[PDB]
C-alpha cells in the first residue's frame, strides 16, 4: 500500500509538470482518504495539492487566481506540526516556501486589479481580511499585510534552508520576491513604503551572492541588478556587497567583465575591485581587451576616494600587457585598414569639432596628434609596403596644405577647410589598391613567430563565462596566413586567418573605422536572451536558442569579428538557387524589380536621388503603392527557399525538419531583433548555416532604434518577413509556426521584464562613440520632446533607449513605438505626416490601427506586429538596397 | 532463423501413434540437458529487457541525438549535388539511380549489424561502391566538371573504411585491410598528391589515432601513417616534397601539436604515431638532423605532461618508448649529431644558431630535478647515455667535475633541489612544509612530496653512480636543504601523518599514502647509497638522517608495514620491501649506528613477543 501510494504521488508530480492539472486533480482527489492514515502521507499530499494549485493559478485571471489559491491556506496552518514538521527540516522548508508563494499569489492578485476583493464572495473576502491581520481598510493595508506574511514565511524558509540544489531555490525565491518589492516602489511617491522596504536590499544582495557561490545560472543572470542596486541603495549595501563578492569563485564574472571594468571609474568601484584584480591574476587574457577599450575614458573626479581608483587602474595596467605583445597585436591589426577611410573619419570628426562654438586648441591638438602619428610621421611604431606607399605620396600634401597642425589649421574656415579636404579626398579616392598578401600589409603578422621567448597570445573571443575556464584548452596564436581578401560593402573590412597552435585555420574579420562595443553589448543581450528562453518550459521544449558569435572590440576603430564557417548569406542562398534565366532576368531586365523600383520612384517623384523617396511619400496614396508593390513582387521566382531546402535535404523527413528549423529560428530572431530594435535587415545581413539550416543574424550596427531616426529614408518595418519567407511555409501561412514561436518567445521575454532592461545599464554607464555622436546629432535640431525630457539631467540618451525597450516589452503597439521614433528623429521633414500615416496603418485594412496605444496583450502584440512587417503600403516605400520584394 | 521440426526420429515415430517409442525418443532428445550457449536471439531479447529495466529516463539515451546541433547536423545530405549516378542496364531503358542515397545506410549496416549475412552483404556493397566512387572521380572530360569533386563523400567515407579495416570479423578485415593500403598507395601517387582528398584522408587517419574508445583503431591508423610516409616519400619526386600541405615537415608539426595537447588521447596518439614511423624517420638523413632534437624535447615534454593523468590510459608506456626510439636514433648518428649545424630550434631553448649534442646534454642535466617522475627518470637515463659519446669521450665523473668547477658547486645543487628549470620551485624554497600559502590543500602536499622525491632521486643517482662523491655536495659548502627536508619528513610526516597529521575523503588517503610510501622507500635507498658509497663521511647524516626517526620508520616497515601506509594490494612494492629493508639493515652493520639499530630491533622483536604470540591458540 505504501508502494502504491508513492507511485501515484510521483505520477501526480509528472502530471503537474506537464500541465495536466485536470488529471492530476483526479489522481490526487482519490488519494485524499489514504493520506490521512499517516502524517508523512498527509504532508506530502497537501504539498502536492498546494503546488498543483500554484501551477493551476497562472492561466486564470484575477477573481479566479485568488479562488484557486485561497483553498490552500485553509489546511496549512492546521496540524502535522506534531513531531513531524519539527523532525523534518526539509518538509518545514517546503511548507514555508509553499505558504509564502500562496500569500504572494494572493497579494499580487489583489494588486493589479484591487477592485476584485469583495467582487468574489463575502465569506471569502472576510477570509482575506482576517488572513492579513490588518483590519478596517479597503485596499491600503491588507495587501501590505499579505506581503508581510509572504516575506515572513520566505524568511523562515531561508532560515530552515541554511541546513546544493535545495537551498538555491529558497535563496532565489526570497531574493526574487524582495527585488520585486524593491522594484514596485519606483513609480510610487511614498516614504512610509520606502521605510518599510529599506530592510530589503541587504537581503537581496547577500542572498543572491550566496546563491551565486553555489554555482547558479539564475543568480548569474541577475548580476546587473546587483550592480544597479548600489546606485540606489549605497550606504546599507556597498560594504556588504564588497565582502559578499569575495567568497564567490573566481570565474562567475567573466561574462560580466565589461560591466565591471567600465564601472571601475564610478564612485561604486570598491565592490568590484577584488574580482577585477583576481581575474587579472588568474586569467590575464579575458580582461585585457575590455581594459584597453575601457581605459580611454575614465574621468576620475579628484576627491579623497578617487586616488585609490586611479592607483587601482594603474596597478591593473601594470599587471596586464606584460611585454607589450597585446598592444603590438593591436597596433599590427591597425595597419590593415585603408588609410583613406581613416582620413574620412578624421575629417568628419574634425568637422564635428569645428561645427561647435567656442572651438579651442585645447582639444584640436588631441585630434591632430593621432592623425600625425598614423597618417603623418613615417618613422612610425610599425608599417609595411602599403602605408609607406601612401605616406611618401600624400604626407607632403599635409605639411603645406595644413602645415604643422596646431599653428596653422586653427582658423575657423569651415567653408575653406572643407574645400581643401575635399580637394585632397577627390585624389585620395583614386589611388587606393586592394592590398595583397600580408608581406605588404603588416610585417609583424607575417613573420609573427610565436617563439620570441614565451609571449603567448590566445585567439580572442573565448572565455564564455559559464564554468571553470581551464585555460590550457584554449587555442593560442601560432602564426598567420598569407591571404587577406577585402570585401567592398561601402566600408571595407578584411578577412584574415589566425593559424592556431593545433594546426588549424581560424578565420576572423578585422574591421577598422567604427567602435564595436555596440555589437558586443547586443551579443551579450542575445546571450541573456537565450539564457532566458532555456529556463522557460515552452521554449525549452522547442529548444529555441539564438546563434551568437564572439565580438572582441580591441580599441575604438579596431575590432575582431568571429567568422562563422560553412554559412552563406541569405542573398547568396537565394541567388545560387536561381537558374540562368532567372538570375539574368533579375540582375538585368528593365522590367526586373531592381530597376522597376527606381523607374517607379522617378515616375512618382521626378527626381533621381534619395529625395525621390521623400517626394513619393507625400505624393502617393495607398493603392498606387500597393498594386505596384504586388506587380513588382510577382516578378521574382516564387519558391526559392523551398528549392534550396529540397536541394540540400535527403528525404521528406529531412525537408520538414530543415524547414521547421529555418522558420523557427528566423521567427525567434524576428522577435529578438524587435525587442532591442535592430534595423538594416537586408539579405546580406542574414546568414544561414548550411549544415543545420538555421538562421544567424549579423551586423548589429543600427542596434537600438536608429534606422528610423538617423537615416535619409526611414525603415518602418520591425523585422524581415518578405515574400520568400512566407512562401516557404506554403500551403500554410505565417499564422502557424512562425506566429506561435513568436508568441512563445515574446511571452518568455515579457515573463521577467527585468533581465533585459537591467543588462542594458552598460549602455548608459559607458556609452559608445556612436551613441554620443547620435546624442550630439540629436541635440542639434530639437523638436517636441525638448519641453518634455531633461537634457541637463544625465547622458539621457541610452536612458531613453532603455525607456523605449522597456516600454515595448511592457506591452505596446509597435505602430506607436515606430511613429514615436519618427517623431524623435524626423521632425521638420516635409513628409513627416505621411511617415506617421504610413507607419500607423489604415484603420480598416490593418490590425495595428484598431488596437490600444498600450496595455497590449501577448498574442495581440505579435498579431499587430506581423501586420506591420508584411504590409504592401510600407514595403512599397523602403530603401532600394533592402530589396523588399525578395 | 525459422528452425521447425525437420524429419527426425521423433516425427516419423510419432506419426504412427502415441506409444512407448515416442516416450523413449522424448526421454532421449528432450532429456539430453547437457548445456547450450547463448544465441543472438536470446541476446536481443535480453537487450530489450535491459532497455526496459533501465527505466524511461535512462532509456532514451540509445537515441543520443539530444543536442539540437547534432539533431540538425543529421538531416543534410552528405553532398548537395548527387554524385555517383548509375545507369542500370536493362535491355532498352538504362534508368539512373544515384548511389549517394544508399551510402549512409550501408555504412552503418556494415559497421554495426550483429547479423553476419547482412554485415557481409553490406561490406561487399560498400566495397564495390567505393570502387565506383574512385572510378567516377577520374572520368574523361575535365577535372573541374567532367570529373565530379567528391571531397564531401570522401570526408565521410574514409573513417568508415578505417573502422572496417580493424573490424573483429575475419571476412571484413580481409576485405578492407588491403583496401585502405591500396587507397593510400593511390592517394600518395603523383597524380593525386596535391589534392584536397589526400588532405581528407590524412585528416581521417590523424582523427583515427586520437579516438578515445577503440584501441584497435588507434593501432591500425598508426600503420596507416607509416604507410602514408613510406609511399609519399617514394612515389613522388624529391623537390616536390616541400611544396605540399601534407609533407613530412607539416606532418611532424601536426604530430608535435598533438603531442603537447592537454587531452590525454591526443598525446597518446602522437606517441603511437612516432612509435610507428620511427623507422622511416631514422632512414632519411636530411630530415633526421634538423628534427631529432626538436622531436626529443617535444616528446620529453609530452611525457612530463603525462604525469597528472589516470594510470590506465598508458600514455607513459607509449611516450617512454617513443623517447627510447629517439634516443637510439641519436646513438647511431652521434658522430654527426655533435657538429654545430643550424637545426630546427626546440621550444623553450634560448635562441641560438648552433645546435650540438652538448647543450642538449646540458638541457637534460638542467631538467634532472623535475617533479614529474617518469620524465625525470628518462632525463637522467638519457644524460648518462649521452655523456660517453661526445668530444673526448669522457666519463660523467670527469665531465661533471669540469662543468662543476667552471660554474660553481651550488649550480648542481640548484639543478637538484630546484624543482625543474622553468620555475624557481623545489625544496630549496621549501625544505620543510610549514608554509605552502594556503589552507593546506592536498594537491599542494603531493607537489611537495613529489619535489622531495625529485631531489632525493637526483642525489641518490648521482652519488651511487660514482659521477659525484657524496662528501662535496652534502657538506655545507653550498647550503643545500635536502637533509633538512628528509629530517622533516621522517620527523613529522613519515610515520603516521596520513590526512590527520598532514593538515597541521577516505579515497584521497590512498593517493597520499602511495606518494608517502614511495618516498619512504627512496629515503631508505638513499641512506644505503650513502653508507655503501662513502665509507668515510657518515658524520654528516647524524643530526638528521640516521637517528631514532629513521630507525623507528625502519622497524615499522620491517614488522608491520601497513601502519606506515603501505598497501598489501600492491605486490611489487611489497616484494621490494624485503630488498630495501635487508640492504639498509646490512649497510647499517658496517657503521657506528649498529648499536642503535640493535636496540631499536630489540624493543620490537623479543623472545617474550614470540612466547606471547604462540601462547595463544593458533
Ligand atoms: N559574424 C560573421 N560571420 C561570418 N561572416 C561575416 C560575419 N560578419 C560579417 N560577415 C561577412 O562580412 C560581410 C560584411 O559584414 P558586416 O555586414 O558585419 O559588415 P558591414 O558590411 O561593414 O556592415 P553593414 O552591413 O552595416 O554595411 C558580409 O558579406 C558577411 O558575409
Amino acid at each position: 500500500r505504501s508502494c502504491k501510494f508513492s507511485m501515484k504521488m510521483k505520477m501526480i508530480d509528472s502530471a503537474r509538470k506537464q500541465n495536466n492539472f485536470s488529471l492530476a486533480m483526479k489522481l490526487l482527489k482519490e488519494l485524499h482518504k489514504e493520506s490521512k492514515t499517516r502524517d508523512d502521507w498527509l504532508v506530502s499530499w497537501v504539498q502536492s495539492y498546494c503546488r498543483l494549485s500554484h501551477c493551476r493559478s497562472r492561466s486564470q485571471g484575477c477573481s479566479e487566481q485568488v479562488l484557486t489559491v485561497l483553498k490552500t491556506v485553509s489546511l496549512l496552518d492546521e496540524n502535522n506540526v506534531s513531531s513531524y514538521l519539527s523532525k523534518n527540516i526539509l518538509a518545514f522548508r517546503d511548507q514555508n516556501i509553499l505558504l509564502g508563494t500562496t500569500y504572494r499569489i494572493i497579494a499580487n492578485a489583489l494588486s493589479s486589479e484591487p477592485a476584485c476583493l469583495a467582487e468574489i464572495e463575502e465569506d471569502k473576502a472576510r477570509r482575506i481580511l482576517e488572513l492579513s491581520g490588518s483590519s478596517s481598510e479597503d485596499s491600503e493595508k491588507v495587501i501590505a499585510g499579505l506581503y508581510q506574511r509572504a516575506f515572513q514565511h520566505l524568511s523562515e524558509a531561508v532560515q530552515a534552508a541554511e541546513e546544493a540544489a535545495g537551498v538555491i531555490d529558497a535563496y532565489m525565491t526570497l531574493a526574487d520576491f524582495c527585488d520585486q518589492q524593491l522594484r514596485k516602489e519606483e513609480e510610487n511617491a511614498s516614504v512610509i513604503d520606502s521605510a518599510e522596504l529599506q530592510a530589503y536590499p541587504a537581503l537581496v544582495v547577500e542572498k543572491m551572492l550566496k546563491a551565486l557561490k553555489l554555482n547558479s545560472n539564475e543568480a548569474r543572470l541577475k548580476f546587473p541588478r546587483l550592480l544597479q542596486i548600489i546606485e540606489r541603495y549605497p550606504e546599507e549595501t556597498l560594504s556588504l556587497m564588497t565582502k559578499e563578492i569575495s567568497s564567490v569563485p573566481c570565474w562567475q564574472f567573466i561574462s560580466w567583465i565589461s560591466h565591471m571594468v567600465a564601472l571601475l571609474d564610478k564612485d561604486q568601484a570598491v565592490a568590484v575591485q577584488h574580482s577585477v584584480e583576481e581575474i587579472t591574476d588568474n586569467y590575464p587574457q579575458a580582461i585585457v581587451y575590455p581594459f584597453i577599450i575601457s581605459s580611454e575614458s575614465y574621468s576620475f573626479k579628484d576627491t579623497s576616494t578617487g586616488h585609490k581608483n586611479k592607483e587601482f587602474v594603474a596597478r591593473i595596467k601594470s599587471k596586464l600587457d606584460q611585454g607589450g605583445v597585446i598592444q603590438d597585436f593591436i597596433n599590427a591589426l591597425d595597419q590593415l585598414s585603408n588609410p583613406e577611410l581613416l582620413f574620412k573619419d578624421w575629417s568628419n570628426d574634425v568637422r564635428a569639432e569645428l561645427a561647435k562654438t567656442p572651438v579651442n586648441k585645447k582639444n584640436i591638438e588631441k585630434m591632430y596628434e593621432r592623425m600625425y602619428a598614423a597618417l603623418g610621421d613615417p618613422k612610425a611604431p610599425g608599417l609595411g609596403a602599403f602605408r609607406r606607399k601612401f605616406i611618401q605620396t600624400f604626407g607632403k600634401e599635409f605639411d603645406k596644405h595644413f602645415g604643422k597642425g596646431g599653428s596653422k589649421l586653427l582658423r575657423m574656415k569651415l567653408s575653406d577647410f572643407n574645400d581643401i579636404t575635399n580637394m585632397l579626398l577627390l585624389k585620395m579616392n583614386k589611388d587606393s589598391k586592394p592590398p595583397g598578401n600580408l608581406k605588404e600589409c603588416s610585417p609583424w603578422m607575417s613573420d609573427f613567430k610565436v617563439e620570441f621567448l614565451r609571449n603567448e597570445l590566445e585567439i580572442p573571443g573565448q572565455y564564455d563565462g559559464r564554468g571553470k575556464p581551464l585555460p590550457e584548452y584554449h587555442v593560442r596564436i601560432a602564426g598567420f596566413d598569407e591571404r587577406v581578401t577585402v570585401m567592398a560593402s561601402l566600408r571595407r573590412p578584411k578577412r584574415i586567418i589566425i593559424r592556431g597552435h593545433d594546426e588549424r585555420e581560424h578565420p576572423f574579420l578585422v574591421k577598422g573605422g567604427e567602435d564595436l562595443r555596440q555589437d558586443q553589448r547586443v551579443e551579450q543581450l542575445f546571450q541573456v536572451m537565450n539564457g532566458i528562453l532555456a529556463q522557460d518550459s515552452a521554449c525549452s521544449q522547442r529548444a529555441l536558442q539564438l546563434r551568437t558569435y564572439s565580438v572582441v572590440p580591441m580599441t575604438s576603430r579596431l575590432g575582431l569579428i568571429e567568422w562563422l564557417e560553412n554559412t552563406v548569406t541569405l542573398k547568396d542562398l537565394l541567388l545560387n538557387t536561381m537558374s540562368q534565366e532567372e538570375k539574368a532576368a533579375y540582375l538585368s531586365d528593365p522590367r526586373a524589380p531592381p530597376c522597376e523600383y527606381k523607374d517607379w520612384l522617378t515616375k512618382m517623384s521626378g527626381k533621381h536621388d534619395v529625395g525621390a523617396y521623400m517626394l513619393m511619400y507625400k505624393g502617393a496614396n495607398r493603392t498606387e503603392t500597393v498594386t505596384s508593390f504586388r506587380k513588382r513582387e510577382s516578378k521574382v521566382p516564387a519558391d526559392l527557399l523551398k528549392r534550396a531546402f529540397v536541394r540540400m535535404s535527403t528525404s521528406p523527413e529531412a525537408f520538414l525538419a530543415l524547414r521547421s528549423h529555418f522558420a523557427s529560428s528566423h521567427a525567434l530572431i524576428c522577435i529578438s531583433h524587435w525587442i532591442l530594435g535592430i534595423g538594416d535587415r537586408h539579405l546580406n545581413n542574414f546568414m544561414v548555416a548550411m549544415e543545420t539550416g538555421g538562421v544567424i543574424g549579423i551586423d548589429f550596427g543600427h542596434a537600438f532604434g536608429s534606422a528610423t531616426q538617423f537615416l535619409p529614408v526611414p525603415e518602418l518595418m520591425p523585422f524581415r518577413l518578405t515574400r520568400q519567407f512566407i512562401n516557404l511555409m506554403l500551403p500554410m501561412k505565417e499564422t502557424g509556426l512562425m506566429y506561435s514561436i513568436m508568441v512563445h518567445a515574446l511571452r518568455a521575454f515579457r515573463s521577467d521584464p527585468g533581465l533585459l532592461t537591467n543588462t542594458m545599464d552598460v549602455f548608459v554607464k559607458e556609452p559608445s562613440f556612436d551613441w554620443k555622436n547620435f546624442e550630439q546629432k540629436m541635440l542639434k535640431k530639437g523638436g517636441s520632446w525638448i519641453q518634455e525630457i531633461n537634457v541637463a539631467e544625465k547622458n539621457w540618451y541610452p536612458r531613453q533607449k532603455i525607456c523605449y525597450a522597456k516600454r515595448k516589452l511592457a506591452g505596446a503597439n509597435p505602430a506607436v513605438i515606430t511613429c514615436d521614433e519618427l517623431l524623435l528623429g524626423h521632425e521638420k521633414a516635409p513628409a513627416f505626416r505621411d511617415y506617421v500615416a504610413v507607419a500607423r496603418g489604415s484603420k480598416d485594412h490593418n490590425i495595428r490601427a484598431q488596437e490600444p496605444e498600450s496595455g497590449l496583450s501577448e498574442e495581440t502584440q505579435v498579431k499587430c506586429l506581423m501586420d506591420q512587417a508584411t504590409d504592401p503600403n510600407i514595403l512599397g516605400r523602403t530603401w532600394e538596397g533592402w530589396e523588399p520584394w525578395m | 532463423t525459422k528452425n521447425n521440426w525437420e524429419v527426425s526420429a521423433l516425427s516419423r515415430a510419432a506419426q504412427k501413434g502415441f506409444n512407448k517409442v515416442v516416450l523413449k525418443h522424448l526421454k532421449k532428445t528432450k532429456n539430453l540437458s547437457s548445456n547450450e550457449a547463448i544465441s543472438l536471439e536470446e541476446i536481443r531479447i535480453r537487450v530489450v529487457q535491459m532497455l526496459g529495466s533501465l527505466g524511461g529516463q535512462i532509456n532514451k539515451n540509445l537515441l543520443t541525438v539530444t543536442s539540437s546541433d547534432e539533431m540538425m547536423k543529421s538531416y543534410v545530405a552528405w553532398d548537395r549535388e548527387k554524385r555517383l549516378s548509375f545507369a542500370v542496364p536493362f535491355r532498352e531503358m538504362k534508368p539512373v539511380i544515384f548511389l549517394d542515397v544508399f551510402l549512409p545506410r550501408v555504412t552503418e549496416l556494415a559497421l554495426t549489424a550483429s547479423d553476419r549475412q547482412t554485415k557481409v552483404a553490406a561490406c561487399e556493397l560498400l566495397h564495390s561502391m567505393v570502387m565506383f566512387m574512385l572510378g567516377k572521380a577520374t572520368q574523361m572530360p575535365e577535372g573541374g566538371q567532367g570529373a565530379p569533386p567528391m571531397y564531401q563523400l570522401y570526408k565521410r567515407t574514409f573513417p568508415v573504411l578505417l573502422r572496417l579495416a580493424c573490424d573483429v570479423d575475419q571476412v571484413t578485415r580481409q576485405l578492407y585491410e588491403p583496401l585502405v593500403m591500396q587507397l593510400i598507395h593511390w592517394f600518395t601517387n603523383n597524380k593525386k598528391f596535391e589534392s584536397q582528398d589526400t588532405v581528407a584522408l590524412l585528416e581521417a587517419i590523424l582523427d583515427g589515432i586520437v579516438d578515445p574508445v577503440d584501441s584497435t583503431l588507434r593501432d591500425f591508423c598508426g600503420r596507416c601513417i607509416r604507410e602514408f610516409l613510406k609511399w609519399s616519400i617514394k612515389q613522388i619526386t624529391p623537390q616536390q616534397q616541400e611544396k605540399s600541405p601534407v609533407n613530412t615537415k607539416s606532418l611532424f608539426k601536426r604530430l608535435y601539436s598533438l603531442a603537447l595537447h592537454p587531452n590525454a588521447f591526443k598525446r597518446l596518439g602522437a606517441s603511437l604515431a612516432f612509435n610507428n614511423i620511427y623507422r622511416e624517420f631514422r632512414e632519411e638523413e636530411s630530415l633526421v638532423e634538423q628534427f631529432v632534437f626538436e622531436a626529443l624535447v617535444i616528446y620529453m615534454e609530452s611525457l612530463a605532461l603525462a604525469h597528472a593523468d589516470e594510470k590506465s590510459l598508458g600514455t607513459i608506456q607509449q611516450c617512454c618508448d617513443a623517447i627510447d626510439h629517439l634516443c637510439r636514433i641519436i646513438e647511431k648518428k652521434h658522430v654527426s649529431l655533435n657538429k654545430a649545424k643550424k637545426r630546427r630550434l626546440p621550444r623553450g631553448f634560448p635562441p641560438s644558431a648552433s645546435l650540438c649534442l652538448l647543450d642538449l646534454v646540458k638541457w637534460l642535466l638542467a631538467h634532472c630535478g623535475r617533479p614529474q617522475t617518469e620524465c625525470r627518470h628518462k632525463s637522467i637515463e638519457l644524460f648518462y647515455k649521452f655523456v660517453p659519446l661526445l668530444p673526448g669521450n669522457r666519463s660523467p665523473n670527469l665531465w661533471l667535475k669540469d662543468v662543476l668547477k667552471e660554474e660553481g658547486v651550488s649550480f648542481l645543487i640548484n639543478t637538484f633541489e630546484g624543482g625543474g628549470c622553468g620555475q624557481p620551485s623545489g625544496i630549496l624554497a621549501q625544505p620543510t612544509l610549514l608554509y605552502l600559502r594556503g589552507p593546506f590543500s592536498l594537491q599542494a602536499t603531493l607537489c611537495w612530496l613529489d619535489l622531495l622525491l625529485a631531489a632525493l632521486e637526483c642525489y641518490n643517482t648521482f652519488i651511487g653512480e660514482r659521477t659525484v662523491g657524496a662528501l662535496q655536495v652534502l657538506g655545507t659548502e653550498a647550503q643545500s636543504s635536502l637533509l633538512k627536508a628528509v629530517a622533516f619528513f621522517l620527523e613529522s610526516i613519515a610515520m603516521h601523518d596520513i590526512i590527520a597529521a598532514e593538515k597541521c575523503s577516505p579515497q584521497e588517503g590512498e593517493r597520499y599514502n602511495y606518494s608517502k610510501c614511495t618516498v619512504v622507500v627512496r629515503i631508505m635507498e638513499f641512506t644505503t647509497t650513502l653508507l655503501n658509497t662513502s665509507p668515510e663521511g657518515w658524520k654528516l647524516l647524524k643530526k638528521d638522517l640516521c637517528n631514532t626517526h629513521l630507525m623507528r620508520v625502519l622497524v615499522q616497515t620491517l614488522c608491520e608495514p601497513a601502519s606506515i601506509g603501505f598497501n598489501i594490494g600492491d605486490v611489487q612494492v611489497m616484494a621490494h620491501l624485503p630488498d630495501v629493508c635487508v640492504n639498509l639493515m646490512k649497510a647499517l652493520k658496517m657503521s657506528p649506528y649498529k648499536d642503535i639499530l640493535e636496540t631499536h630491533l630489540r624493543e620490537k622483536i623479543t623472545a617474550q613477543s614470540i612466547e606471547e604470540l604462540c601462547a595463544v591458540n593458533l
